[PDB]
């Protein structure tokens, strides 16, 4: 088993992660601002005040996302299955 | 044939050909004393020797003595004959019990 | 000519048949699928979700169809001459082992193989062909467990990026202190039967096989 | 395959039982040509079958059991 | 045809009841069944509250009582000839187990059985009909575990929205040091006993595997 | 109505006594109080900390002495005449299971029956206590899941009450952190044994269980 | 009816049992008509049935206790 | 080795039955020579051979059932 081709699929496999969380985790950061700047001008707050708006936003991301969300998944795990013969070496 | 048959094919053909033999030497003892009788024996090794390649012909014995009434069956040599037929017969039975009995122990 | 006779024939044909489904078929062939079975049981996050019985039979009938060229081969080298008593079981054993000596050696590591023979002290071979069995085996053992194993991490590969993703996300928004696990069960399952994980892979460890 | 083996051997061994009991019965109905030196052979012959049968069919059932039982 | 003989009939008559536990229960009757109590063990948060004795009786009794057409059918086309000795036992399994056939492959993945039968290398069968047993078996498992994974993940699917929102509204409240996995259980067990959650979840289990 | 001979009774009875694990045991009678009991532990909030061996031991003194009317009605309607010879060994049997057929129709629930019997095809027919055994059973086994877990949710909500409560004035005196669970326990387990709900559990389960 | 199938196969060889055991007992006493080979293979045909049902029993609940005892 | 040992064995035990089958085929036969003396020794000889074959045989898989079946 060559060595490199143990880390070359972990380089593609964590860029999955990246392109499947990214939509989401930057929305909740430009979501998260958002909120902060209601947290001035007149700045008051409780605790947060950011939970209750980062879930809509949330199931926003997710609907919005949906298919090609979806489809990143479906899509390498069958390459991984394909490849298997070859994996091997 | 197959691999069990084909062991005791031998020992088979030589108690049915004992048999046979068995029973002309009875039956020429019970003709014993029917004029113009001739006895009739079996060439027991050349028959099991054409057997055991794939009915079993008569060969006359030679008389003895000659006696007035044309009967030809002698009393001593057939008598001798009957008692070893007999006891080659009990031979082959035991050998191939032996076989058979060995078979069925290796089978426990 | 030399033979063995019936009674001894036959003690040898019911003392292999003690080895033969045991150990003849458990080191072998399918090893390595039921390891990647078992790698799959424990990737799903779940103690024997399929049953033990079910993936053994499986696992079983897979092998019996991987195996069936090499069946067909050894049928007609061997039982063919020997069920028509033309040809002695002395020289039937060797010539129906042939073919599973060649499948062995050419699924096999070169490494593996050089250290078994290094270690037995025997370098006499002009050829990979003249090997014995003895020193084939353990090393034809040791090649379809690292196979296994090779396999079963990009078995694990999806499951655990399932599992990073839903628990990022679900941290992200101040929801660290909850078990996700519980969460990406139902993503990971839908996920496998979304892809028919189980079809898929079959043919992918066929196609292994085949090389 | 292995099943349309074990049912040829099955057969034969159905064959090879019947074949014994038809020719004892021959004997036992006074029909001529039976010596008594055969039909025991024969039913010898039988038995032996049948006994090497059930051996092959304990072999593989306990080895199919402990197959199936391991982890 | 001839018949077997006593002696082979009972033979094989005894060894098929070692198959039994396996052949007739595992890969034909009730997988799916057990899959989908695990399952539902599992995302009810209390593996082992209900014992596995009571969940594998109730699924033998489940599954006895949805194999009620396959079971009368072969009862009578298999014991009423055969009770008087009218046709051979060798022929009338093989009569009996074809509608058993005939009923998996409504059950079995219409998309599978071409897959193993190329993994095969059998020749072109025409008919939907004259599939070999040898075939039909393990493509019907796979089947049937795809579709137990998917009535899992429907299942799992609720569960999940009631962890999720009674989280977020806990968390929302002010308190987020709380574990959730005490609090959503008592709900979630409230819901399903309001809901009557296994009268209901049988019968659609039946339904789906009837049809 | 003959009997049987020794040889045959004999081997009945004892592979009847196989069955009391399972057919007697985990289906009639305290099916419903282990998942009290397993439910219990979880509600206390001390996971694993009360031994399952004794759990299990404490249960089935409790469900054979609430059982004693019925065992003991077997006994004087069935022991006795037995030891007089002047009932059937199958009679006893049929004249056993009848009255607590009747014992199973007061612990069922209302609307379960009918499932079945539309199940298995039976008919409604006429008659309450006609019914056949097979429909009994599971039936027993789902209306006993129904009333365990309505039973179930009683309990569990005083003892969530009691989480919520201490960790709201956590937030009012600025305890914000915080760790709920560690100083809710001591709190949880005091009030338990102080009010001694035990009394009050072995209680209720013998007044609802006979309803 | 797996029930009522075995039922009628335990009644079966009981009531063969049973009258090869009173076959016996009119036998014993001296009664005419009674043949000591056919009592002697009454007793062998009883002997072997019970031994059949003895032995598919335990392989039924050997299967039982197999199949009860997996983990789900 | 283990494997050559076998065969060796195996193949003397095959060779004195063989040649005890054959003797005794050549006395059956009528060829003179044999006395009925050494054919019944040599069957028996066979037999005890086979006999200690079988027990071996016996020993050596329940050895290798107890060493194969030990819980690792």
């Amino acid at each position: 088993m060559t060595p490199e081709s143990v880390m070359m699929m972990g380089t593609e496999a964590m860029k999955v992660a990246l392109a499947l969380a990214a939509p989401l985790l930057l929305v909740a950061l430009i979501t998260g601002l958002i909120i902060s700047i209601l947290q001035a001008a007149t700045q008051i707050n409780e605790m947060t005040l950011s939970f209750i708006p980062k879930i809509v936003a949330v199931f926003i991301a997710i609907i919005v996302a949906g298919p090609w969300m979806l489809n990143l998944l479906l899509d390498y795990v069958r390459t991984l299955f394909s490849n298997l013969p070859y994996i091997i070496g | 044939l197959d691999r069990l048959d084909a062991a005791l094919r031998f020992q088979q053909e030589a108690l049915n050909l004992r048999a046979q033999r068995q029973e002309i030497l009875a039956a020429n003892i019970a003709n014993a004393d029917t004029p113009g009788y001739q006895a009739r024996d079996i060439d027991f090794a050349s028959e099991l020797k054409k057997v055991m390649v794939r009915a079993v012909d008569l060969l006359y014995r030679v008389p003895d003595q000659p006696s007035l009434d044309g009967n030809t069956v002698d009393m001593d040599r057939e008598r001798t004959q009957f008692a070893d037929n007999s006891l080659k017969y009990q031979m082959g039975l035991t050998v191939l019990g032996s076989q058979l009995k060995g078979m069925m122990n290796v089978l426990q | 000519g030399q033979s063995w006779s019936l009674s001894v024939q036959t003690l040898v044909f019911i003392t292999s048949l003690t080895f033969l489904p045991a150990i003849l078929l458990m080191m072998t062939s399918f090893t390595r699928i039921i390891i990647v079975f078992g790698l799959l049981r424990n990737a799903l996050g779940t103690p024997s979700a399929p049953p033990n019985q079910v993936l053994l039979g499986l696992a079983l009938f897979l092998t019996f169809f991987i195996m069936s060229p090499v069946i067909d081969k050894i049928y007609v080298d061997a039982y063919q001459p020997f069920s028509e008593q033309k040809i002695s079981m002395q020289e039937a054993l060797d010539k129906g082992a042939q073919p599973l000596r060649a499948f062995m050696l050419r699924q096999t590591r070169e490494a593996d193989l050089a250290l078994f023979a290094r270690l037995a002290n025997s370098g006499p071979l002009q050829g990979p062909e003249a090997v014995p069995m003895r020193i084939l085996l353990p090393a034809y053992v040791t090649s379809e467990l690292k196979t296994a194993f090779q396999i079963g991490f990009t078995i694990f590969i999806p499951f655990l990026i399932i599992d990073l993703v839903i628990a990022s996300v679900l941290m992200a928004l101040g929801m660290m202190m909850v078990p996700p696990a519980t969460i990406a069960l139902p993503f990971k399952l839908m996920l496998f039967v979304l892809v028919d994980g189980w079809q898929l892979l079959m043919g992918s460890l066929a196609q292994s096989f085949y090389s | 395959s292995f099943a349309g083996q074990l049912h040829a051997a099955l057969d034969r061994i159905s064959d090879r039982q019947a074949a014994a009991r038809v020719q004892a019965e021959k004997f036992t109905l006074g029909e001529p040509g039976i010596a008594l030196n055969d039909v025991m052979a024969d039913m010898q012959k039988a038995s032996v079958s049948m006994q090497m049968g059930i051996q092959v069919r304990n072999k593989l059932v306990a080895a199919y059991q402990e197959v199936m039982s391991m982890q």
